[PDB]
């Protein structure tokens, strides 16, 4: 079985581990202490907040890749729309923010080659 | 320690009124006197000068500090806060028992997400600070839900 399941711990870690128990690559260190991961629809991305007081987005791999909102506590919750980029964060302060995620194209093109941004790391 | 005397000194001291030039010679005079009263268990008259001095001077780290200390022997958790939460921001945080006092003042008035902060910022500042963990994070933590 190929099963992922994102750990966030109160080291101040995320980890990946296999139904096994084996993990997947190694830890990614954290400064804050997590309250919330997620995924998207398809679970491309992942959405992690807590002590620091903002959300993140990161590749399913765990590399962080941009800052979704900054808040004023903790985000003791950071869902996402089921099928769409909106995001929802909730704080202790009891602000409720709803985002719109929006990615922009990064391409260039020459004559009759055309490279883009493929899954937010990847140069197709 | 000739205590007595340097209490009547400062009881003569804090007789004359502030001026312009030795500003920072009566900040600390009110601050040796409040400690020689806290000493002697005189909370009232302490508060009194401390009071006199924080008017005097807006960001006084000290002043602050013992504010918080006598707001703790009465368990003023919430003014013990505040003023240990100033102190702490104009030491720049620097005095790693300030923020264990303070974060302890936050676990106490059942505020654990702040007492959390407090407890982080002091590790990060010291990561080899003992008592903290168990004492302050760790009940903080247990007490969330």
């Amino acid at each position: 079985r190929n099963d992922i399941l994102a750990v966030a711990d109160w080291g101040q870690k995320v980890s990946f581990y296999q139904l096994s128990g084996k993990q997947i690559g190694k830890d990614r260190a954290l400064n804050f202490d997590p309250c919330c991961i997620s995924y998207f629809t398809k679970g491309e991305y992942i959405l992690l907040g807590g002590s620091d007081k903002q959300v993140s987005l990161f590749t399913k791999d765990g590399v962080r890749l941009g800052t979704v909102g900054e808040q004023n506590s903790w985000v003791w919750t950071c869902q996402a729309k089921p099928d769409s980029n909106y995001v929802v964060v909730g704080c202790q302060d009891g602000t409720i923010s709803f985002y719109q995620l929006i990615f922009s194209t990064v391409h260039g093109l020459y004559k009759d080659r055309y490279a883009y941004r493929d899954s937010m790391t990847d140069v197709i | 320690k000739q205590t007595p005397r340097a209490r009547n000194q400062l009881k003569r001291i804090a007789k004359m009124n502030w001026n312009a030039i030795d500003a920072e010679e009566f900040e600390k005079s009110w601050l040796l006197l409040a400690d020689i009263y806290i000493q002697s268990a005189k909370y009232d008259m302490a508060e009194d000068l401390l009071k006199r001095c924080l008017r005097h001077n807006r960001s006084c780290c000290k002043a602050y500090e013992y504010m918080g200390y006598i707001m703790e022997k009465e368990q003023a958790y919430t003014d013990a806060a505040l003023n240990y939460e100033m102190a702490w921001k104009y030491s720049n945080r620097t005095n790693p028992a300030v923020g264990y006092k303070l974060a302890f003042n936050y676990l106490k008035a059942k505020r654990y997400v702040d007492s959390i902060d407090i407890c982080h910022q002091v590790l990060e500042a010291h990561p080899t600070y003992p008592k903290i963990r168990k004492d302050i994070l760790d009940k903080a933590r247990a007490s969330l839900r």
